[PDB]
């Protein structure tokens, strides 16, 4: 994968287009259980998308924040980036987009990327 | 009409370091670029003898990302040894191995790079015997072998005409041309003279794939050094329905922090603006 | 006497990006460092349920590079959830899973990181019940569970004495201490007071592994911030025969172009000068 | 692996110590057959070691330059660095060494690395 | 109309001995039977935690042989322990794990086998709480959980009516019935009374899959012990469009030299004669 | 696989239906190169199908008898049955078929199987 | 593996010789959790060895009957035979031994095998 | 003295059907038989081009079961084609590939089976040129190539003497003999005449491995058709320290319900009684 937290691969619209998706690698030296993840707020081109519009696909399984909050058996490895699927009817427009996603874990990242319709 | 894709040579500075094969497939899937061009000596594991498990993984990758295997890039390494040249039989055996592998991975076109003996890029004196020894297998398997027409060669020069005369003489449907768009570059070699797009018209019957080579994409999603609009309109007005495969060769590929995927995304935004 | 090795946490900026597990094993093999410390949540594939194939690959890697699995680094994640704390039974089940995995990979020591409730790094109020629920399995399997003694804690402070009183009360041989050498740092936190090497003498019966933490190695192969010579001589004069595991935590680990393997090679040149 | 042609991993003495070894990745976008490799001269700390003192291990098999010259069936993949075993009785001394190895292929790299005895 | 497939339980004497999973897929492909029913505790490798590589291999197998994953066979093991019964939360967690796995392998129906407390095959007293704790996930993922209606139960008896009253009360679309055709057997238990095909008519709204159980196929490709013609005509006249999955349970499955694939081929010749 | 030389799995028509196929395992204690195989004559329900109507798929690659005769580099492992594709326009009829296939190797098998249309 | 429940492979003494071991495959069409296993009594050459002298290795991990009784998270697959390690100081003598092992599962096998010292 | 092992040819009716390679290794481990003889065209996956992953798995298997790779069984297939015989160069290339593979798997001896031209089992007229073209590589890699001396050949006959004269002429240490014990069979071919054990004495300098062939083991752990006691005492009195590898060739290997592992266990009980 890449050095950045937000991966450039996997940034695309989700099809009717219901939103988009992007990949985030775990910026940590160990894997965490899903209950340790604290998903934050996405900012695409300054537009705020709140936590409830974003689901996390980890190990091929999709979780809401409610489901992740009580999941201390599913492990997010540092080498397998999580997919984040954002509900945004109509998806993103073609061209450049400035993503700014923040999240934490218990015990914020920028990226300029291109969308192709 | 003309479809689009990517030649994984554009990921030569990333492949095996920060990008796996699946990352390249997903990158192609992001842009909607579904034609793929691979290099046999790069992207096939345990080449030239991949296991059945790896081939099944390749087919899973192609299905998962809707990838179409278009062009299998291989080399006729007649000068592989230093003490001698390979006999025609050895070259034909290597080419048949590559044909069987290309067909086994779903590819329909083979970009055969022939070894050159002059600096006019003239092929070895026995390239016709090699190609003719491989043609029955390529025909049985449905593979089209295509040497690449690259700079400084001219769509009117002697090399293209030797290939076209061979095609007409043998009457073969499994040997054609792969046109690299560098033969249209007009914004910067002594022997190079830019072709005009119309020069590709008498060759389109034999063109089975094209390398959509670009040199620099602008932030307005325009190629600055090649008349892409005229070229693509010429191809799509004269019944070309092969693939245009984005191929980035810029030295800055190996620069620290370069994102070749973003350059390919710009190029494919352009190709979408042109093809529709 | 004291042996040496590496904690793969030193490769945290390289692992999964430019270094595989086998590259880390070969790196350890270059320095002659044969003790290995792994983190369970990092270096085990499909954790916490690795396949038999991966375990056999791990054993092949250990045999190929003469690696000794010394310390299995795991966490007692009692605060893994946000709405509540795990019951003692849940923590004991997680710890038993980690014990069985550590034993299955050949490890003899487990570096159990307990969750803290104060800023004096006091463990959870039920850490004794968790450890005592896990102790029969650790004893049957021959695993020694050891919490790490790190800065700012003191080898004389209340935390070390709680662990030592627990060891004396239970009379257990499968629970001890992992001493991080940062408690000896003398060249730069309010609660930190550098211990002198002799302070490790009354703890050596319970010390089963040590983190040979270093902060900066000089090109003369000397550590500049920790009295490594006195510390190692104290350990090897008082019958310590566990491992010293190089652990690099410097922020420049994540700098562009940093070679942490060369820093570990300097540190192990030093440890070879000291141990012999 | 690494960006450099000479890899830092695998640089060590070969045991009696008969020499040392180091890894070189193929600085090329495609794999080559062993007959295409042209091994050159090694320079360790300015001391020249000639081509005959160096064997190439590729795919777990060791080849001399004579054996490689006629080997157009064994393939050197770009993702599997070759091991180069240099005959140097007594091996290298502990500490820093400036390697400079040159080789080509048909159709020079520097590195400062540490040896531990 | 009704489609057809095979339940890999028919290969229970062959699986892992002479038949791999891919051999079972190719066997299904020979008969044109494209619905597949798997048992979670049998056919998933490293169950209940398969690797991503195994899941990709499963998808490659499904694509290669045009297999449709219909029914994921699992068990609600509330009596898994001997000292106690699992709490509702533990059973719900196991069921949610099986739901996520079924959805991850492409299955749409789940054949949940509930544990029984009487010999009338009455489910555990808290089966409704388990199912209701699992229903939100099954609905989000598009999975239909279906207990099997097997002999000696009656399509008019109290068990079927409890399930149907639950479906009507909750108004759920992700809980239905899996009808085993043994409830129609008329050629040979005291509590068993053969149902007539029409007895399946008031249940068809809730029937999501059926086990096309057979007992003996004749060399004239006829089932001798079940009115297959009337049953299948009743289902296909009343708008059933789920799958009929061949399930062979005959003891001679374990006989030396038995070819269960030939028996399934006879059964599917019959089902082709009936369905068309 | 099975004890019989002719495998029951993989016996089906080939689609327009151009013929059928069946699998044969190598009845030998070692693998052979394709040049060592001597394909014989197939007899389906007493009807003779000659050697030229049958191709051999080995290692996922299809070979004619002419191609196999000169192929001493492709290896037929004992654990990977060969697929035999018989050209027979219209394929086989539904029901029972008595296959009798003979082949040899340098240094005849019966089977009753079912076809489903 | 084999048709028999008691496998012939893996029948050997355990080394000082502390006992012996043998493999049993699960005689069931689905895998079971360890809590469902009911280990019974072993009879070697008519000599009875009770349940407490036998541990079960499954997935490379050894369990006592006490540990298995409460283990409903570890899964015994039908394709991976369990190893049974019997404490019998001095192990078995060389030659033939008639094993008779019985066990059940919730919701007896014979074998004549050879020991080599 | 003489060590013991098994030739996996004894598992020819089990390998790939009921026994994997790891099962064969564990079977050898049960008997304490640590020498292994494999056939290259049988037991190497993706032969002749195994992947690095398979080779690492092989080394893990050898380490896990304390297996010593003794003899790599291969064939010089000069009659591999029907239209012609392979040139000396082609045979030498195949033999060098097998030598490199044998060395890569840890084998020290190679059982090269030469093709015969008469019925006296005389090798091809150019077997000396093939062996001499392969001898430099076998010497560099430390491999001993050994043709098998089998019935009906005689330890005094012309074949053994041709091999011995070749060994004396070339003065080679990497070419010897593999003696099959069938040349000692005395309990039942016209050309066969049983050798007496002493006949192996003038050959022992060149004998690098032996096939401990047996025909029938009795329940008293005695071989009934070969003077095993005299043969083994002759070998161990005259300084033989290679391996005796059990090789079972009985037709009942392919009988339904035959356990070849029990026959090998009887044979190795015998060999333990003899060797100690």
């Amino acid at each position: 994968m890449e050095k950045q937290v937000i991966q450039s691969v996997g940034f695309r619209n989700i099809k009717e287009i219901t939103g988009f998706q992007f990949k985030v690698k775990l910026p940590y030296y160990r894997g965490v259980f899903l209950s340790q993840i604290r998903p934050g707020t996405l900012f695409v081109d300054g537009q705020k998308i709140e936590k409830d519009q974003i689901t996390w696909t980890i190990n091929g399984e999709e979780y809401t924040n409610q489901e992740m909050r009580g999941d201390f058996k599913t492990h997010w490895a540092t080498t397998k980036p999580a997919v984040l699927k954002v509900k945004m009817p109509g998806g993103l427009a073609q061209g450049y987009h400035d993503l700014k996603y923040g999240f934490c874990f218990t015990s914020v990242n920028e990226r300029r990327l291109l969308i192709v319709k | 009409g003309p479809k689009r894709g990517v030649a994984l040579y554009s990921y030569s500075a990333e492949f095996g370091l920060t990008k796996t094969l699946e990352d390249c497939f997903e990158d192609l899937h992001d842009m909607g670029a579904h034609g793929i061009e691979i290099l046999a000596n790069t992207h096939i594991e345990n080449y030239p003898y991949p296991t059945d498990e790896w081939v099944e993984k390749w087919w899973r990758l192609c299905d998962k990302y809707e990838i179409v295997p278009v062009e299998y890039g291989n080399w006729i390494d007649s000068h592989v040894l230093g003490d001698r040249d390979l006999t025609t039989e050895e070259s034909v055996e290597m080419l048949k191995r590559d044909i069987r592998l290309a067909h086994r991975l779903g590819f329909t076109v083979m970009r055969t790079k022939m070894p050159v003996i002059n600096d006019l890029l003239e092929p070895v004196e026995n390239w016709k015997e090699i190609i003719k020894g491989a043609l029955p297998l390529a025909e049985e398997l449905g593979i089209k072998m295509c040497p690449e027409i690259h700079t400084p060669s001219n769509l009117k020069g002697k090399l293209v005409n030797d290939f076209v005369e061979f095609i007409k003489e043998t009457g073969t449907k499994n040997f054609g041309l792969n046109i690299d768009f560098s033969v249209f570059r007009t914004s910067f070699d002594p022997n190079y003279t830019p072709n005009k797009p119309e020069d590709i018209i008498p060759l389109l019957p034999y063109v089975y794939c094209c390398h959509a080579k670009f040199i620099h994409m602008s932030d307005d999603f325009k190629e600055t050094t090649i008349p892409y609009e005229e070229v693509v309109k010429t191809m799509e007005d004269n019944g070309y329905e092969g693939y245009l495969l984005s191929e980035y060769e810029g030295a800055d590929k190996y620069d620290e922090g370069y994102e070749v995927g973003q350059t390919l995304r710009k190029h494919h935004i352009l190709l979408k603006n042109l093809l529709g």
